[PDB]
Protein backbone atom coordinates (compact mmCIF):
# COMPACT_ATOMS: atom_id res chain seq x y z
CA UNK A 1 0.00 0.00 0.00
CA UNK A 2 2.55 2.49 1.37
CA UNK A 3 5.45 2.69 -1.45
CA UNK A 4 7.10 5.10 -3.93
CA UNK A 5 5.82 5.39 -7.65
CA UNK A 6 8.13 4.86 -10.12
CA UNK A 7 7.90 8.13 -11.81
CA UNK A 8 11.17 8.77 -13.01
CA UNK A 9 10.93 12.84 -12.85
CA UNK A 10 13.68 13.73 -10.91
CA UNK A 11 13.16 16.07 -7.91
CA UNK A 12 16.20 17.56 -5.85
CA UNK A 13 15.52 18.14 -1.83
CA UNK A 14 17.71 19.32 0.95
CA UNK A 15 17.64 17.06 3.58
CA UNK A 16 18.11 19.16 6.91
CA UNK A 17 18.31 17.98 10.64
CA UNK A 18 17.07 20.62 12.50
CA UNK A 19 17.09 17.84 15.21
CA UNK A 20 19.54 17.06 17.98
CA UNK A 21 19.70 13.59 16.98
CA UNK A 22 21.68 11.39 14.67
CA UNK A 23 19.12 11.01 11.66
CA UNK A 24 18.30 8.02 9.30
CA UNK A 25 16.46 8.87 6.33
CA UNK A 26 14.14 5.82 5.14
CA UNK A 27 13.20 5.41 1.09
CA UNK A 28 10.13 3.29 1.20
CA UNK A 29 10.90 1.05 -2.40
CA UNK A 30 8.76 0.45 -5.11
CA UNK A 31 7.54 -2.88 -3.12
CA UNK A 32 6.70 -0.76 -0.19
CA UNK A 33 10.06 -1.98 1.52
CA UNK A 34 12.22 0.24 3.52
CA UNK A 35 15.39 1.04 2.49
CA UNK A 36 17.94 3.13 4.55
CA UNK A 37 20.46 5.71 3.74
CA UNK A 38 22.68 7.22 4.70
CA UNK A 39 22.94 9.13 7.99
CA UNK A 40 23.24 13.16 9.17
CA UNK A 41 24.56 14.65 11.77
CA UNK A 42 22.71 16.56 14.04
CA UNK A 43 22.00 20.57 12.74
CA UNK A 44 23.79 19.09 9.33
CA UNK A 45 21.93 18.78 5.70
CA UNK A 46 22.63 17.02 2.07
CA UNK A 47 21.62 17.87 -0.91
CA UNK A 48 20.31 14.73 -2.49
CA UNK A 49 18.47 13.31 -5.78
CA UNK A 50 15.56 11.75 -5.11
CA UNK A 51 11.92 11.61 -7.70
CA UNK A 52 8.52 12.99 -7.53
CA UNK A 53 6.01 10.40 -5.86
CA UNK A 54 8.77 8.69 -4.12
CA UNK A 55 8.51 8.47 0.11
CA UNK A 56 10.27 9.12 2.75
CA UNK A 57 10.34 8.77 6.76
CA UNK A 58 13.28 9.78 9.07
CA UNK A 59 14.04 8.19 12.28
CA UNK A 60 16.90 8.45 14.63
CA UNK A 61 19.76 6.40 13.43
CA UNK A 62 20.17 4.66 16.95
CA UNK A 63 17.09 3.99 18.56
CA UNK A 64 14.51 4.43 15.44
CA UNK A 65 12.34 7.05 17.62
CA UNK A 66 10.34 8.82 14.99
CA UNK A 67 10.88 12.44 13.59
CA UNK A 68 9.06 14.89 11.52
CA UNK A 69 9.43 16.44 8.58
CA UNK A 70 7.74 19.24 7.57
CA UNK A 71 5.54 19.06 10.46
CA UNK A 72 4.37 15.67 9.50
CA UNK A 73 5.62 11.79 9.09
CA UNK A 74 6.00 11.60 5.57
CA UNK A 75 7.53 13.44 2.88
CA UNK A 76 7.24 13.26 -0.73
CA UNK A 77 9.36 15.32 -2.73
CA UNK A 78 7.48 17.97 -5.14
CA UNK A 79 7.69 19.33 -8.70
CA UNK A 80 11.06 22.04 -8.60
CA UNK A 81 9.78 25.24 -9.07
CA UNK A 82 12.96 27.95 -10.98
CA UNK A 83 15.02 25.01 -10.79
CA UNK A 84 15.03 24.90 -6.79
CA UNK A 85 15.23 22.48 -4.38
CA UNK A 86 12.39 21.63 -1.84
CA UNK A 87 13.32 21.27 1.57
CA UNK A 88 12.56 18.69 3.76
CA UNK A 89 12.81 20.00 7.58
CA UNK A 90 13.61 17.42 9.81
CA UNK A 91 12.58 18.01 13.35
CA UNK A 92 11.64 16.53 16.72
CA UNK A 93 8.30 15.73 17.75
CA UNK A 94 6.87 16.90 20.65
CA UNK A 95 6.97 13.47 22.36
CA UNK A 96 4.51 12.55 25.42
CA UNK A 97 6.13 12.87 28.43
CA UNK A 98 5.54 8.96 28.37
CA UNK A 99 7.61 8.21 25.70
CA UNK A 100 9.94 10.59 26.27
CA UNK A 101 10.72 8.66 29.15
CA UNK A 102 10.33 5.63 28.05
CA UNK A 103 12.89 6.56 25.44
CA UNK A 104 15.59 7.95 28.58
CA UNK A 105 14.95 4.66 30.33
CA UNK A 106 16.14 2.68 27.44
CA UNK A 107 19.03 4.61 26.95
CA UNK A 108 20.01 3.70 30.34
CA UNK A 109 18.65 -0.25 30.70
CA UNK A 110 19.85 -3.03 28.08
CA UNK A 111 16.95 -4.31 27.20
CA UNK A 112 17.38 -7.68 29.03
CA UNK A 113 16.98 -5.69 32.12
CA UNK A 114 13.86 -4.10 31.45
CA UNK A 115 12.26 -7.35 33.51
CA UNK A 116 14.58 -6.01 37.01
CA UNK A 117 12.86 -2.47 36.99
CA UNK A 118 10.25 -2.46 39.90
CA UNK A 119 7.27 -1.41 37.06
CA UNK A 120 4.25 -2.46 36.36
CA UNK A 121 4.29 -5.44 33.86
CA UNK A 122 2.46 -3.08 31.04
CA UNK A 123 5.57 -0.77 31.32
CA UNK A 124 7.85 -3.42 30.70
CA UNK A 125 5.90 -4.21 27.81
CA UNK A 126 6.00 -0.60 26.64
CA UNK A 127 9.97 -0.27 26.86
CA UNK A 128 10.56 -3.67 25.06
CA UNK A 129 7.65 -2.34 22.32
CA UNK A 130 10.67 -0.17 21.19
CA UNK A 131 9.90 1.85 17.96
CA UNK A 132 10.41 0.18 14.48
CA UNK A 133 9.66 1.41 10.80
CA UNK A 134 7.60 -1.72 10.36
CA UNK A 135 5.38 -1.33 12.86
CA UNK A 136 4.70 2.25 11.72
CA UNK A 137 3.82 0.89 8.10
CA UNK A 138 1.27 -1.43 9.70
CA UNK A 139 0.23 1.56 11.43
CA UNK A 140 -0.08 4.11 8.55
CA UNK A 141 -1.47 1.42 6.48
CA UNK B 1 -6.71 33.82 34.16
CA UNK B 2 -7.52 30.91 35.97
CA UNK B 3 -4.89 28.62 37.97
CA UNK B 4 -5.28 24.71 39.55
CA UNK B 5 -3.35 23.62 42.32
CA UNK B 6 -1.23 20.44 42.50
CA UNK B 7 0.20 19.17 45.49
CA UNK B 8 2.45 16.83 45.99
CA UNK B 9 3.11 13.86 47.87
CA UNK B 10 5.84 15.48 50.38
CA UNK B 11 3.08 18.66 50.23
CA UNK B 12 4.82 21.18 47.70
CA UNK B 13 1.82 22.77 46.08
CA UNK B 14 2.33 23.90 42.56
CA UNK B 15 0.05 26.52 40.77
CA UNK B 16 -0.28 25.98 37.11
CA UNK B 17 -2.69 27.29 34.55
CA UNK B 18 -6.12 25.22 34.56
CA UNK B 19 -5.61 24.57 30.69
CA UNK B 20 -2.19 23.26 31.40
CA UNK B 21 -3.10 20.92 34.28
CA UNK B 22 -5.67 19.39 31.72
CA UNK B 23 -3.04 18.29 29.65
CA UNK B 24 -4.01 15.18 31.50
CA UNK B 25 -7.00 13.56 31.49
CA UNK B 26 -6.62 12.22 35.22
CA UNK B 27 -5.95 15.70 36.26
CA UNK B 28 -9.05 16.38 34.45
CA UNK B 29 -10.83 13.71 36.15
CA UNK B 30 -9.68 14.57 39.69
CA UNK B 31 -11.02 18.26 39.11
CA UNK B 32 -14.57 16.68 37.87
CA UNK B 33 -9.32 23.30 42.21
CA UNK B 34 -6.83 21.26 44.00
CA UNK B 35 -5.51 17.26 43.13
CA UNK B 36 -3.34 15.96 46.16
CA UNK B 37 -1.13 13.57 44.70
CA UNK B 38 0.26 11.21 47.37
CA UNK B 39 2.72 8.94 45.20
CA UNK B 40 3.91 11.70 43.29
CA UNK B 41 7.00 13.44 44.85
CA UNK B 42 7.65 17.20 44.36
CA UNK B 43 10.89 16.16 42.02
CA UNK B 44 8.97 14.37 40.15
CA UNK B 45 5.58 16.89 39.81
CA UNK B 46 7.77 19.78 39.30
CA UNK B 47 8.73 18.64 36.34
CA UNK B 48 5.29 17.77 34.77
CA UNK B 49 4.54 21.34 35.42
CA UNK B 50 7.33 22.12 33.56
CA UNK B 51 6.21 19.27 30.50
CA UNK B 52 2.83 21.16 30.27
CA UNK B 53 4.75 24.28 29.87
CA UNK B 54 6.76 22.70 27.06
CA UNK B 55 4.09 20.95 25.54
CA UNK B 56 1.54 24.01 25.21
CA UNK B 57 4.54 26.11 23.90
CA UNK B 58 5.86 23.87 21.15
CA UNK B 59 2.83 22.16 19.87
CA UNK B 60 1.67 23.19 16.40
CA UNK B 61 5.15 25.36 15.86
CA UNK B 62 7.70 25.75 13.46
CA UNK B 63 10.46 27.16 15.60
CA UNK B 64 13.04 24.31 15.75
CA UNK B 65 12.11 22.33 19.17
CA UNK B 66 14.37 21.33 21.77
CA UNK B 67 15.15 18.06 23.59
CA UNK B 68 12.63 17.77 26.77
CA UNK B 69 15.85 17.30 29.64
CA UNK B 70 15.13 14.27 31.91
CA UNK B 71 17.82 13.39 34.01
CA UNK B 72 18.84 9.91 35.02
CA UNK B 73 17.85 10.17 38.54
CA UNK B 74 13.92 10.59 37.87
CA UNK B 75 13.75 9.05 34.73
CA UNK B 76 11.88 6.07 35.97
CA UNK B 77 9.64 7.82 38.19
CA UNK B 78 8.81 10.51 35.63
CA UNK B 79 7.57 7.40 33.86
CA UNK B 80 5.51 6.28 36.28
CA UNK B 81 3.96 9.36 37.11
CA UNK B 82 3.24 9.74 32.78
CA UNK B 83 1.74 6.78 32.68
CA UNK B 84 -0.81 7.28 35.62
CA UNK B 85 -1.61 11.02 34.42
CA UNK B 86 -1.89 9.73 30.41
CA UNK B 87 0.73 12.76 29.22
CA UNK C 1 9.62 38.02 24.33
CA UNK C 2 8.24 35.37 26.86
CA UNK C 3 10.01 34.28 29.94
CA UNK C 4 9.05 31.53 31.72
CA UNK C 5 9.12 31.32 35.60
CA UNK C 6 8.66 29.64 39.43
CA UNK C 7 7.94 32.20 41.43
CA UNK C 8 9.31 30.27 44.81
CA UNK C 9 8.20 30.85 48.41
CA UNK C 10 7.92 28.31 51.02
CA UNK C 11 6.56 25.15 49.63
CA UNK C 12 4.66 27.06 47.31
CA UNK C 13 5.68 27.19 43.49
CA UNK C 14 3.85 28.94 41.01
CA UNK C 15 4.27 28.77 36.77
CA UNK C 16 4.06 31.52 34.62
CA UNK C 17 5.03 33.07 31.95
CA UNK C 18 6.16 37.10 31.40
CA UNK C 19 7.19 39.44 28.94
CA UNK C 20 10.93 40.25 28.98
CA UNK C 21 9.89 44.12 28.63
CA UNK C 22 7.65 43.38 31.98
CA UNK C 23 7.98 44.52 35.37
CA UNK C 24 9.19 43.37 38.81
CA UNK C 25 5.65 45.19 40.07
CA UNK C 26 3.62 44.01 36.93
CA UNK C 27 4.67 40.26 38.32
CA UNK C 28 3.76 41.21 41.55
CA UNK C 29 0.28 41.93 40.22
CA UNK C 30 0.24 38.82 38.71
CA UNK C 31 1.39 37.00 42.11
CA UNK C 32 -1.49 39.26 43.80
CA UNK C 33 -3.63 37.64 41.34
CA UNK C 34 -3.32 34.55 42.71
CA UNK C 35 -2.07 34.29 46.19
CA UNK C 36 -4.43 37.22 47.15
CA UNK C 37 -1.36 39.61 48.72
CA UNK C 38 -0.46 43.16 47.50
CA UNK C 39 2.15 44.04 45.67
CA UNK C 40 3.27 46.27 48.73
CA UNK C 41 3.21 42.90 51.46
CA UNK C 42 5.64 41.10 48.52
CA UNK C 43 9.51 40.96 47.81
CA UNK C 44 11.01 39.20 44.96
CA UNK C 45 14.57 37.96 44.25
CA UNK C 46 16.71 36.68 41.68
CA UNK C 47 19.11 34.52 44.28
CA UNK C 48 19.23 36.56 46.69
CA UNK C 49 19.14 40.16 45.48
CA UNK C 50 15.82 42.26 46.09
CA UNK C 51 14.39 43.46 42.84
CA UNK C 52 13.57 46.75 42.32
CA UNK C 53 9.61 47.18 40.98
CA UNK C 54 10.54 49.75 38.09
CA UNK C 55 12.64 47.24 36.30
CA UNK C 56 11.98 45.35 33.85
CA UNK C 57 12.28 41.23 34.10
CA UNK C 58 14.93 41.62 31.20
CA UNK C 59 17.21 43.68 32.87
CA UNK C 60 16.93 41.55 36.33
CA UNK C 61 18.51 38.82 33.86
CA UNK C 62 15.10 36.71 33.47
CA UNK C 63 15.82 36.97 29.49
CA UNK C 64 13.94 34.51 26.71
CA UNK C 65 16.52 32.14 26.23
CA UNK C 66 17.48 31.43 29.98
CA UNK C 67 13.93 30.77 31.26
CA UNK C 68 13.01 28.43 28.90
CA UNK C 69 9.67 26.44 28.88
CA UNK C 70 11.22 23.28 29.99
CA UNK C 71 13.68 25.09 32.64
CA UNK C 72 12.23 27.71 33.69
CA UNK C 73 14.17 30.95 36.09
CA UNK C 74 13.39 31.37 39.43
CA UNK C 75 11.86 34.43 40.96
CA UNK C 76 12.08 34.29 44.93
CA UNK C 77 9.11 35.48 47.26
CA UNK C 78 9.08 36.60 50.67
CA UNK C 79 5.77 38.06 52.49
CA UNK C 80 5.70 40.66 55.08
CA UNK C 81 3.65 39.45 58.43
CA UNK C 82 2.35 42.54 59.87
CA UNK C 83 4.71 44.85 60.12
CA UNK C 84 8.20 43.58 58.60
CA UNK C 85 9.18 40.88 55.78
CA UNK C 86 9.95 37.34 56.55
CA UNK C 87 13.26 36.08 55.26
CA UNK C 88 13.36 34.50 51.69
CA UNK C 89 12.88 30.80 52.37
CA UNK C 90 12.30 28.48 49.44
CA UNK C 91 11.75 24.86 50.95
CA UNK C 92 13.71 22.43 48.17
CA UNK C 93 12.16 19.69 46.27
CA UNK C 94 12.45 16.12 47.44
CA UNK C 95 15.90 14.13 46.39
CA UNK C 96 16.10 11.83 43.62
CA UNK C 97 16.70 8.19 45.30
CA UNK C 98 19.86 6.23 44.10
CA UNK C 99 19.57 4.90 40.85
CA UNK C 100 18.59 1.31 40.23
CA UNK C 101 21.57 -0.83 39.49
CA UNK C 102 20.63 -2.04 36.13
CA UNK C 103 20.19 2.28 35.27
CA UNK C 104 24.42 2.16 35.80
C1 LIG D 1 24.21 11.29 0.77
C2 LIG D 1 22.89 11.03 1.50
N1 LIG D 1 22.80 11.33 2.82
C3 LIG D 1 21.62 11.06 3.38
S1 LIG D 1 20.62 10.42 2.22
C4 LIG D 1 21.77 10.50 0.96
C5 LIG D 1 21.56 10.11 -0.32
C6 LIG D 1 22.52 9.41 -1.06
C7 LIG D 1 22.28 9.02 -2.38
C8 LIG D 1 21.08 9.31 -3.01
C9 LIG D 1 20.88 8.90 -4.38
N2 LIG D 1 19.46 8.91 -4.77
C10 LIG D 1 18.65 7.83 -4.69
O1 LIG D 1 19.02 6.73 -4.29
C11 LIG D 1 17.29 8.04 -5.02
C12 LIG D 1 16.54 8.30 -3.71
C13 LIG D 1 15.18 7.66 -3.90
O2 LIG D 1 14.34 8.56 -4.65
C14 LIG D 1 15.50 6.40 -4.70
N3 LIG D 1 16.61 6.81 -5.61
C15 LIG D 1 17.04 6.28 -6.79
O3 LIG D 1 17.96 6.78 -7.42
C16 LIG D 1 16.28 5.06 -7.37
N4 LIG D 1 16.13 5.30 -8.82
C17 LIG D 1 14.99 5.60 -9.44
O4 LIG D 1 13.88 5.64 -8.92
C18 LIG D 1 15.14 5.79 -10.96
F1 LIG D 1 16.33 5.64 -11.42
C19 LIG D 1 14.00 5.30 -11.85
C20 LIG D 1 14.26 6.79 -11.68
C21 LIG D 1 17.01 3.71 -7.13
C22 LIG D 1 18.38 3.62 -7.87
C23 LIG D 1 17.25 3.52 -5.63
C24 LIG D 1 16.10 2.60 -7.64
C25 LIG D 1 20.11 10.00 -2.28
C26 LIG D 1 20.35 10.40 -0.95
Amino acid sequence: VLRSVNSREPSQVIFCNRSPRVVLPVWLNFDGEPQPYPTLPPGTGRRIHSYRGHLWLFRDAGTHDGLLVNQTELFVPSLNVDGQPIFANITLPVYTLKERCLQVVRSLVKPENYRRLDIVRSLYEDLEDHPNVQKDLERLT
Amino acid sequence: MMYVKLISSDGHEFIVKREHALTSGTIKAMLSNEVNFREIPSHVLSKVCMYFTYKVRYTNSSTEIPEFPIAPEIALELLMAANFLDC
Amino acid sequence: MDVFLMIRRHKTTIFTDAKESSTVFELKRIVEGILKRPPDEQRLYKDDQLLDDGKTLGECGFTSQTARPQAPATVGLAFRADDTFEALCIEPFSSPPELPDVMK
